């Protein structure tokens, strides 16, 4: 075949793979949010805090879902191969 | 579809063309990285038993030495399949039982390669011994007297968990030294 | 013969890996409603502060496994390859 | 042997490689019930919000499970790429 | 070979890729019955609520299982590619 | 390249891809293993309750293993590609 | 290059594979001795009941390797292919 | 096809699972962020130091997440084999 | 000179493979991160001790993160191979 | 187009894949640290052994990751096949 063709296939391949990155936010962002409800039933008033604390902490835990997705949309619409 | 043949005839003409042993060679390359993925079950395990090890050592001080003594003891069991995969890497490596031989090259170069892949079986008891090292060494930490009683169940329990890391240690060398497909 | 057919193809495998992410949610998730159920039980009188909780956080790590599936459905009805 | 037999069977592994999804709201979801079951034996008057608590937050765990098997669904029964 | 008996080929490895799904299951409902065990030694006149809830939630978490084995038996019994 | 070959090939393949579900009750089935020996030790009167509840759970944790190993000795003795 | 000798080697794969089902009794009976071995210290006076509970549960953990192994065993010694 | 066009190709899969570090990262700062969660809950009063030593912890968890993106954007936009 | 664009290719393979390693830092340190934020939260007259003992312990657990990142530079930018 | 050259790209790729067992260290040594975090703000005055035990735990965690690199740097520096 082109070797084009032979890249984008690849690249499909490539962007299906980077996307097993979020395996891992989603595992422990939820963790947070068992942590974060366990927290509020023991400290109701502690409640605005906690749920804060909790998404801040789950913000940083998304960043390397987004690199995947980064790395994906770039072999999918902005592809340097090409 | 690759031109005219089908993928799978493309490839194997392409593999057709090289001598075989460097065919047997390049699948014994994989196989040797393969097995050497087993070390992650040691890894996991023996920190863990180095965390329990630490957390005992905090509460009850004056008893390091028979805490660190079972942590080490468990530890050392969980090394093994880590050990095995190394030994089996080794082999492929300096000693290879595949690269010699008279039969087919596609049965030998499978062959390489499964035996690598089977030892991956060694995540399981590297990871689950190691469990047991660190319960080991916390329970030391909690009752010193019962040091022996504790040691023997850990290991006695150690040895269930090593069966499925034998199994696969058996499946490797029958296919390097026992091979039915040859 | 050879390349667009190639390109579906490994399009189609590219986009079921995509999928693979959906472990994480899947697992954080149900991390999340054993906590929240656990205390429930314990603060029958806080359980609307716990779910809603519970529920914040299961939102946000459900997000790399709709990142994975919006992948998919691009390799799926909207491949940039072809 | 045509292209189009190629894609129909990089589709039936896309497929199957789609289901591998399910292992996380499985491990996820088996977690939940262990904690509703101790939840339960320490409080049982409580135990109709428990297990609502638990079953609402289990809905949302499967949700992934059910975008890889609408992925595999697609790939062998209604097929963008044939 | 015909084309046909490459997606046949093909439809075998794929079936069995669906199976790893089951993975996920096998993990949970295993720390459901842990969990179970547990809490009726805890208190075993409670053991009727805490094994209905366990057998409950344990149900729930059979599904993606199900879906897999599902898909495979489409792939090898009413494969929709030939 | 003779597609009975390739049928027969892939199948062994897909075969033992499908026992890789049973690293899920291995898993799962070892950590209830490990509650019950707990709680027989906390409470020895109990043993045949805990145990009963134990090996119930153990069994549903089974299930996914059996589902896997079913679909490869479909593969070995009842293929229906050939 | 038989078709017989790829059937072979593709049977050599399948029962190296099959062997990673191993991974799963490995960690569960693992946790089955760490918990044997707390118990026993905490109550060396239920030993025997410890010791006995753990290891019926861990040989309901065992099957699933067993099953792996006879499907390798299978395919070694008593191949249905050939 | 050039071997130019199989170096692109083959790069774009090396950029893809590259991105798989990412899981790490994400399953440890959730983690991190539920414990600190909780952390704040029981005591309000030392929330700037509990979350000032959560992100501490975090940017170190961060790292080989940012080695994984460093590696597939090199693959990416300065590819040191063509 | 079409075969050391054969290894290039797969050289790149390697590097994205070698980061896997990746995983395991993220997931430790993020772990350590967590306990950390705990332990200051207990006792923040103690937090100098506890971050330091965090940072060292973390520091190590970083150690086989490096190796990958080693290996794919290796790979990538001096490479024995060609 | 020589075996050569199969060999090194074959050797590139299991250098890599060797390179995997790094993250059982990364996971084992960060729960050490956290542990040894934990231990530290309980009981500062025991902070030196508390240490001392955690590094020499973690010295032994980390060998495996030394024997992957090792077979890495010999599949790249002292390769045995050519
Ligand atoms: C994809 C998940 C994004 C996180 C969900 C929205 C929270 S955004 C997050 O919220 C924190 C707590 O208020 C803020 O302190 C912080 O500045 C901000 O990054
Ligand atoms: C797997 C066995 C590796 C051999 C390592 C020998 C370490 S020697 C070790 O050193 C410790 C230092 O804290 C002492 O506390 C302990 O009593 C001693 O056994
Ligand atoms: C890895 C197999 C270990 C076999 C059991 C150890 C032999 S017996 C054991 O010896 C150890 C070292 O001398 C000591 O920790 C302990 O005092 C002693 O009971
Ligand atoms: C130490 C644990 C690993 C055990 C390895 C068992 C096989 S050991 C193997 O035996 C062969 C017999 O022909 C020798 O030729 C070869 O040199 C040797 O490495
Ligand atoms: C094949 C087993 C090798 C390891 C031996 C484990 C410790 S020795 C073992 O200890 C058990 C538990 O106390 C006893 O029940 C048993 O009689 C004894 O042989
Ligand atoms: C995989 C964990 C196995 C650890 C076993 C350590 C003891 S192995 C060995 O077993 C013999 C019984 O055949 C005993 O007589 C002897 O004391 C013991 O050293
Ligand atoms: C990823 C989907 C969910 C993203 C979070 C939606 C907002 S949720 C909402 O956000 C408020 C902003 O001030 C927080 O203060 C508050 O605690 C929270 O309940
Ligand atoms: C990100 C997803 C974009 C979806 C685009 C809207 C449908 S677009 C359209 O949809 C139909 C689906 O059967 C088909 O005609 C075709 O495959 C597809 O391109
Ligand atoms: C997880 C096990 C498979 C899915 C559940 C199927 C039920 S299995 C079935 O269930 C009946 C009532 O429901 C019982 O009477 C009977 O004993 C049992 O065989
Ligand atoms: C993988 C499951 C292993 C099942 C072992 C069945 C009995 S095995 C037998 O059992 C005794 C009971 O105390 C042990 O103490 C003794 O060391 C052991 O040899
Ligand atoms: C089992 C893997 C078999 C992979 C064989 C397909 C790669 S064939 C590939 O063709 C390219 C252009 O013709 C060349 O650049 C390259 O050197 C050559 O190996
Ligand atoms: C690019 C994602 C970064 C994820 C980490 C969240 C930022 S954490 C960041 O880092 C400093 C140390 O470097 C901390 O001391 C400080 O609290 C904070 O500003
Ligand atoms: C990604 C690397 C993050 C920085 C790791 C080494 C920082 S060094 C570290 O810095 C902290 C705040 O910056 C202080 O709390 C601490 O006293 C200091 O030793
Ligand atoms: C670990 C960091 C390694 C260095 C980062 C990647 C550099 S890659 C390097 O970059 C140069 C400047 O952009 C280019 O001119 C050159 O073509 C390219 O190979
Ligand atoms: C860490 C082991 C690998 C170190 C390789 C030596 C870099 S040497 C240097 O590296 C630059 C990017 O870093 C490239 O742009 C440049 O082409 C290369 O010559
Ligand atoms: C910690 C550094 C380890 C680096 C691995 C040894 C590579 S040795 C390396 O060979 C390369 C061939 O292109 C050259 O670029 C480089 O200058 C030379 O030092
Ligand atoms: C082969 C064992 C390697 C690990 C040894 C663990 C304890 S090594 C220990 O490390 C401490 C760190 O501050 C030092 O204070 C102390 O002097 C040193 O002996
Ligand atoms: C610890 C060994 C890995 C780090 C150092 C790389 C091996 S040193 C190696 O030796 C050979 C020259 O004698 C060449 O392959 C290469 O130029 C050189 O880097
Ligand atoms: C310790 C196991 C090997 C890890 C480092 C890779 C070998 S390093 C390499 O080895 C070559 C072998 O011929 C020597 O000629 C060369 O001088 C040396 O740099
Ligand atoms: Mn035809
Ligand atoms: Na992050
Ligand atoms: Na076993
Ligand atoms: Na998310
Ligand atoms: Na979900
Ligand atoms: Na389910
Ligand atoms: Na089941
Ligand atoms: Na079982
Ligand atoms: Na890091
Ligand atoms: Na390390
Ligand atoms: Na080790």
């Amino acid at each position: 075949m082109e070797g084009l063709d032979f890249i984008k296939a690849c690249s499909a391949i490539g962007a299906g793979i980077a996307m097993i990155a979020g395996v891992g936010p989603g595992i422990g962002q939820g963790f947070a949010a068992g942590k974060g409800a366990e927290a509020v039933g023991r400290q109701p008033e502690a409640q605005s805090d906690i749920i804060r604390t909790m998404l801040l902490g789950a913000a940083v835990a998304e960043t390397t879902g987004i690199y995947g997705l980064i790395v994906a949309l770039i072999l999918l619409f902005a592809n340097p191969f090409f | 579809m690759i031109g005219d043949m089908n993928i799978v005839d493309f490839v194997i003409q392409f593999l057709s063309q090289f001598d075989p042993v460097d065919v047997i060679k390049g699948f014994s390359a994989l196989g040797i990285g393969l097995a050497m993925v087993a070390g992650v079950g040691p890894g996991i395990g023996q920190g863990f038993a180095a965390g329990k090890g630490a957390e005992a050592v905090g509460k009850n001080p004056t008893k390091s030495n028979d805490i660190v003594m079972i942590m080490l003891l468990g530890a050392a069991v969980a090394e093994t399949s880590g050990i095995f995969s190394l030994v089996i890497a080794l082999i492929l490596l300096f000693a290879n039982p595949f690269i010699s031989s008279t039969a087919s090259v596609w049965i030998l170069s499978a062959s390489a390669m499964a035996s690598g892949i089977a030892m991956i079986a060694g995540i399981g008891p590297g990871t689950g011994q190691g469990y047991a090292a660190g319960k080991g060494a916390e329970a030391v930490g909690i009752r010193p007297e019962m040091k022996s009683a504790i040691l023997r169940v850990m290991l006695l329990g150690q040895a269930v968990a090593q069966t499925t890391g034998i199994y696969a240690l058996i499946v490797a060398l029958i296919l390097m030294y026992a091979n039915p497909f040859l």
